[PDB]
């Protein structure tokens, strides 16, 4: 055994530590986008009817999370 | 040049399988088609070799 | 596995309109091939040992064995299964059986 | 000085053989050689044939002087890790260490405090005793050794503790 | 810059004068190095050194630039042609490249016919 | 069909030892290993599209 | 493999009894190279070379006078290459 | 689909006369896989496609055509200028995107042929000199940046010169 | 939307307590940051104007997302200075950021030129008070006013050119109503016009000639190291070059061919110099001139593929140069000195910055695209259009790019630092924290570039 050539450390490990925290933080809204295309349809493609040129979403193709 | 006994070739490695390495048949094909090929080519340099001479005594 | 990928080119490069003087040059340094190779094993490995220190260890561990062992497959079977299998377009090998096609061979015994 | 550069080059000349000649066996031979060629002139004392035998010993040596000589393993400067496989650490960083971390292997945390408390105390003592020696300028070539036995310590203590480990 | 024997060992003698030159180098060498020994060898400090030496080397590119060029001569002159100079120099390549490019689109097509971009 | 899935999982398989690079999950002295593992698995998987290209 | 400097004392010492020149009864370990054994001015760059050649090659010029002693040769070659812990 | 062209249909079909062996290495790969996760990311991507139900149609692409042309109203002035400016930009955006399909087009030969790359297809690459050629005079890659104002200038100029060639012959 | 939130962060470090403030200036300005992304990226075929002209739309900015980036950045470095002084003077020098940051929101957003122009030089005045206070080093005064003397001396000749192009043709206002103009005829006359409106951002936009304005500005640092970040954002804050030569001068580049002459050889002779300079500062102060350089080369050819790479190194340079600056302050804060010899010892004593040193460094080469890939490249493609020799002097410099880098790197790679003792910590929380704020928004921009680089992408 021997006490070998030393680093900091602590204050190293600690940073990986506290930005991974707010990355799965904000990790659970990662987890809904994939449910909105699985639950939720996203679009399909069809020839519009003189009726509404624009509600809500005007124009707007693949994923919910755009409209 | 070949073409005929070329294409005899690739028949087969169409129908290869496993251990395709033995084949000789379709490979002794391709060593006597290109050889006589090379002997033609071989020919036309030798009868340009042997006119220079006959146009040298005129 | 050494005529399967270097004498193919050596065969291929003197039937052509190319330049002499690098046709030539290629010659000289199929044959220089041996010399540093033998530098290896006449050097260093060959005859009386030079001792490099006094008390030295040398011995052969568990990961050295699946390494080197598992490497002579890829080093000997080169020429049965990439060379056969890839399909080929061209057969460079039909002039010149002794200026040509040994000239190859002979260079690396000589 | 004379004696010293007829040593610095026979030093060199012995390492810079190994590089011409292949065999240890072959090496014997020459060094053999070697020894008659310099015992000839080393038997009288000389001021004029002395010195002009050192600067006829830079020819012969110069002219077979590049065949890329053998350093071996670790020398200074030369080829193959002259500074590389030791990274080390400094003696700075292991003080900087965070607590939590730090309560981890007492045994090299309180060994190195009783150490530490030692050097602080010696360091007034030790200011002292470099003056003390007599040149009136600041120093002469190489630094003194200590003359008090019941303090110890000459001169510099972090010079020789704490390098570095391989 | 080498000249035909390399310099390492080449003339050198013991002498009068050559002796006490190499007690005057380790005169200046030693006393240098021993306000660096009372500096280093002590766990008051905690900081990074100044040293007078290394501050002047750094004060000599960033500053003395209008404290000198007063005598300008014939020598900041054969500078300003290595300057200056090679300005004017591709002001005869790049002119004489484009005006064969601008014949070639009017008269006798150049450009390749499958370019689009830019 | 089995060609275009199978060639981007020798891509996929590379990359999975830096994916669990970024913390992820704890692995003592099992890291050197594991970049053994990942490439030992990623030549089989090599292996096939070559042969189909024989085929 | 760790050096030890009850190891680093003998595999010195034995280097210098095969050595020929020297005596193997007269010298031991702690006479010195300089004035008991009968060694030349010459001699001791030879006997300092061969040495280095078994273990760590590393011997400085401006140190070689300093060392003559074959029990300060084995402590300075020992202290240089880091040994025994 | 529809707007790519590409080859009408592939044959393979394996045949395996020669050799006993082990059958195929290749053929019997390809079905063990089939069934293995194959069949399964079939099932998972069928069981979602099931559970989205109700959807939204969508217009997708607008309308607005015309609207008069750059090349009909003059003098600078904002109320008219600025209409015909939008439609050229439209038309110009679109034909950096149509200049793509026809590319992809010479894209989908090259490797459909591989051996003949040349000596075949011949409509692909009549097709991409074509609007090349057309894209290189007309949408400016010879004017500076895009501008709907010296578009019409660029129009002028290659006008000039069918006007003063023809009327020498 | 952009405006007035940013006016209220002036009673916000005021009214607040002396214990805070910091708190409260750094997380507000985060969250309207935020709020710039959600709008602003919205835009058509050719992008509709905002509301009235005050403060218009983006066309071809999304450099106005970059002053927003650094509307934090520019207080978290700064944390290690100002703290040994007084509380009023700690909320003096936030206040001139967030006059900055409200001048500078106005530079890129408003559609005009003579009230732009009221704006250019604005920027101008709070900066000036930045660099003549809090200077550890001398010099100051030769550094201060040669940063006034050298930018409105190019740049008060465009009172007498924009106002001359508004009372002959129509007005110039909108840019959206900029139709009228007409190509110059090319006179004697009109040579002092072009050069009017060029000169003022041949300044700002360092060349080989008239470009020591940019490392006096950086050797005698302003205050610590997030300062110097709108240093950067004062380059980039001259990009009405991008919109005088396309619109005002559209036939006019036969003069423009002298300069860019000029510029070819302020990437030779710039990088050389960049080598074995002593400043560890100076060495990213000179690698700036000439990655600064090549987005002016790519103005004055005016082909539509080098107005990509001029808008891509444009948001490029502005967090690459940034990030080594930070990096250079984080050795400044440590050694006390600038110098690059002295300072020398990654990894041994820095352990996780190292790996921030070599990502920042990289970046200033040819990575994977990121974006420096999207922008030189592209400007080097273009090059070739104008000119077949330009690669032959153009790839020299991609050697010595290299050479700015890879220097900063090994000149600190040394793991021996005998006569340092300092520099116990390697990086607190928030060091770590601005190296990684840098970085890793250039590598969510290899996803999508898009919002990088769009002159009619």
């Amino acid at each position: 055994r021997l006490f070998i050539i030393k680093p900091s450390g602590f204050y190293d490990k600690r940073f990986l530590k506290l930005l991974r925290f707010y990355i799965l933080l904000t990790g659970i809204p990662v987890a809904i986008g994939i449910t909105l295309i699985n639950v939720x349809x996203x679009x399909x493609x069809x020839x519009x009817x003189x009726x509404x040129x624009x509600x809500x979403x005007x124009x707007x193709x693949x994923x919910x999370x755009x409209x | 040049y070949c073409a005929h006994y070329l294409i005899r070739f690739l028949k087969c490695k169409r129908d290869s399988f496993p251990n395709f390495l033995a084949c000789k048949h379709e490979r002794h094909d391709w060593d006597y088609c290109e050889h006589l090929d090379y002997v033609k080519r071989m020919k036309e340099f030798e009868r340009e070799r042997r006119l220079l001479q006959r146009k040298k005594r005129r | 596995t050494g005529f399967y990928s270097k004498d193919l080119i050596i065969e291929a490069a003197n039937t052509s309109y190319t330049n002499a003087w690098a046709l030539l040059m290629t010659l000289i340094a199929t044959s220089f091939t041996a010399i540093y190779s033998t530098r290896i094993i006449f050097f260093a490995l060959l005859g009386q040992p030079r001792f490099p220190t006094l008390v030295n260890i040398n011995e052969n561990n568990p990961l050295l064995i699946n390494s080197i062992k598992r490497l002579l497959i890829g080093s000997l079977f080169a020429g049965y299964i990439i060379s056969n299998n890839i399909p080929p377009t061209t057969i460079p090998q039909m002039t010149m059986p002794y200026y040509l096609k040994t000239t190859a061979l002979i260079v690396t015994i000589l | 000085t004379h004696q010293q550069k007829v040593l610095r080059l026979y030093k060199r000349a012995l390492r810079h053989l190994e590089s011409w000649c292949i065999h240890r066996d072959k090496y014997r031979y020459f060094a053999c050689l070697l020894r008659a060629r310099f015992d000839e002139h080393k038997n009288e004392k000389d001021m004029v044939k002395a010195t002009q035998l050192l600067r006829e010993a830079e020819e012969e040596f110069w002219h077979g002087q590049h065949p890329q000589p053998y350093i071996f393993p670790e020398s200074p400067g030369g080829t193959s890790y002259e500074r590389y496989e030791c990274y080390k650490v400094p003696e700075w960083c292991l003080d900087d260490w965070h607590p939590s971390e730090k309560a981890m292997y007492p045994d090299y945390f309180a060994k190195r405090e009783q150490w530490k408390k030692l050097r602080r105390e010696s360091w007034e003592r030790e200011v002292x005793x470099x003056x003390x020696x007599x040149x009136x300028x600041x120093x002469x070539x190489x630094x003194x050794x200590x003359x008090x036995x019941x303090x110890x310590x000459x001169x510099x203590x972090x010079x020789x503790x704490x390098x570095x480990x391989x | 810059x080498x000249x035909x024997x390399x310099x390492x060992x080449x003339x050198x003698x013991x002498x009068x004068x050559x002796x006490x030159x190499q007690a005057e180098r380790l005169a200046i060498r030693s006393r240098l190095k021993r306000e660096y020994q009372l500096q280093y060898y002590d766990p008051s400090r905690r900081g990074v050194i100044e040293d007078p030496a290394l501050v002047r080397w750094t004060y000599a590119r960033s500053a003395n630039i209008y404290p000198n060029f007063r005598p300008n001569t014939k020598t900041s002159l054969l500078g300003a042609l290595f300057g200056i100079g090679p300005l004017v120099f591709w002001y005869y390549v790049f002119k004489t490249d484009r005006d064969r490019k601008e014949k070639l689109i009017q008269e006798g097509k150049l450009d390749r016919t499958f370019n689009i971009s830019y | 069909n089995m060609f275009s899935s199978l060639s981007l999982v020798t891509l996929l398989l590379l990359t999975m030892p830096i994916m669990m690079m970024s913390f992820n999950t704890y692995k003592p002295s099992n890291y050197p290993l594991y970049v053994k593992t990942a490439i030992s698995y990623a030549f089989i998987t090599s292996m096939i599209p070559t042969m189909m290209f024989i085929h | 493999p760790p050096l030890t400097l009850e190891g680093i004392k003998d595999r010195v010492l034995y280097v210098l009894k095969l050595y020929d020149k020297i005596d193997p009864e007269k010298l031991s370990v702690n006479s010195h190279f300089m004035k008991d054994l009968g060694l030349d001015s010459l001699d001791q760059v030879e006997i300092i070379m061969a040495m280095e050649d078994e273990f760590g090659f590393e011997i400085p010029d401006i140190d070689a006078e300093k060392l003559m002693c074959p029990q300060e040769i084995v402590d300075y070659i020992a202290d240089k290459k880091d040994v025994y812990e | 689909x529809x707007x790519x062209x590409x080859x009408x249909x592939x044959x393979x079909x394996x045949x395996x006369x020669x050799x006993x062996x082990x059958x195929x290495x290749x053929x019997x790969x390809x079905x063990x896989x089939x069934x293995x996760x194959x069949x399964x990311x079939x099932x998972x991507x069928x069981x979602x496609x099931x559970x989205x139900x109700x959807x939204x149609x969508x217009x997708x692409x607008x309308x607005x055509x015309x609207x008069x042309x750059x090349x009909x109203c003059q003098e600078k002035d904002v109320l008219c200028m600025f209409e015909a400016e939008m439609q050229w930009r439209r038309d110009y955006k679109v034909d950096q995107e149509i200049v793509n399909i026809i590319q992809e087009r010479l894209k989908a030969c090259q490797q459909r042929e591989g051996e003949s790359h040349r000596q075949n297809c011949a409509k692909e690459l009549e097709q991409f000199t074509q609007v090349v050629k057309a894209y290189q005079d007309r949408y400016x890659x010879x004017x500076x940046x895009x501008x709907x104002x010296x578009x019409x200038x660029x129009x002028x100029x290659x006008x000039x010169x069918x006007x003063x060639x023809x009327x020498x012959x | 939307k952009y405006i007035i939130p940013t006016i209220m962060l002036m009673p916000l470090t005021w009214l607040s307590k002396n214990n805070m403030i910091w708190v409260n200036s750094t997380a507000h300005s985060l969250l309207i940051s935020f709020t710039s992304l959600l709008l602003m990226n919205q835009f058509g075929d050719n992008s509709l104007n905002f509301s009235l002209l005050f403060f218009s739309d983006s066309l071809s900015t999304p450099l106005l997302i970059l002053t927003m980036w650094l509307l934090p950045l520019m207080l978290m470095a700064s944390q290690h200075h100002l703290s040994k002084e007084n509380l009023t003077r700690k909320k003096l020098f936030i206040t001139m950021l967030i006059s900055l940051q409200l001048f500078l929101i106005m530079t890129f957003t408003a559609m005009e030129l003579i009230l732009f122009y009221i704006l250019f030089e604005a920027t101008l005045v709070p900066t000036l008070i930045i660099i003549t206070r809090w200077g550890n080093q001398t010099e100051r005064l030769n550094a201060g006013l040669y940063f006034l003397f050298y930018t409105l001396a190019g740049s008060l000749p465009l009172l007498v050119a924009l106002i001359y192009i508004q009372n002959t043709v129509g007005s110039l206002n909108f840019l959206m109503l900029q139709y009228w103009v007409q190509p110059v005829h090319n006179s004697w006359s009109n040579v002092f016009m072009w050069l009017a409106c060029m000169m003022a951002f041949m300044v700002k936009m360092p060349l080989y000639g008239l470009h020591l304005w940019l490392p006096k500005a950086h050797v005698e640092a302003p205050i610590a190291g997030s300062m110097v970040l709108a240093a950067v954002l004062l380059k980039l804050g001259g990009y009405g070059m991008l919109r005088i030569t396309l619109i005002l001068n559209p036939m006019t580049d036969f003069m423009a061919y002298p300069f860019i002459m000029l510029s070819l050889w302020g990437m030779i002779m710039t990088s050389s110099i960049c080598l074995r300079q002593t400043d560890l500062k100076s060495l990213i102060a000179y690698s700036s001139v000439s990655h600064m350089a090549l987005v002016i080369v790519a103005i004055l050819i005016q082909t539509p593929w080098s107005y990509m790479g001029a808008t891509a190194l444009m948001i490029a340079h502005g967090l690459t140069s940034s990030m080594l600056f930070c990096l250079a302050n984080s050795n400044y804060e440590r050694i006390h000195s600038r110098t690059m010899i002295l300072a020398r010892g990654l990894q041994t004593l820095l352990p996780l910055m190292a790996t921030w040193w070599l990502l920042a460094s990289l970046t200033n080469l040819a990575l994977p695209p990121t974006i420096n890939l999207i922008g030189e490249l592209f400007v080097v493609m273009s090059t070739f259009s104008w000119s077949n020799i330009t690669i032959i002097l153009m790839g020299v410099n991609m050697v010595i790019t290299a050479l700015y880098s890879l220097y900063m790197l090994i000149m600190t790679q040394r793991g021996k630092y005998t006569y340092h003792i300092n520099n116990i910590s390697p990086s607190f929380t928030r060091e770590n924290a601005l190296m990684s704020l840098h970085i890793l928004p250039l590598l969510l921009l290899t996803l999508n570039p898009k919002i990088i680089l769009g002159p009619l992408y």
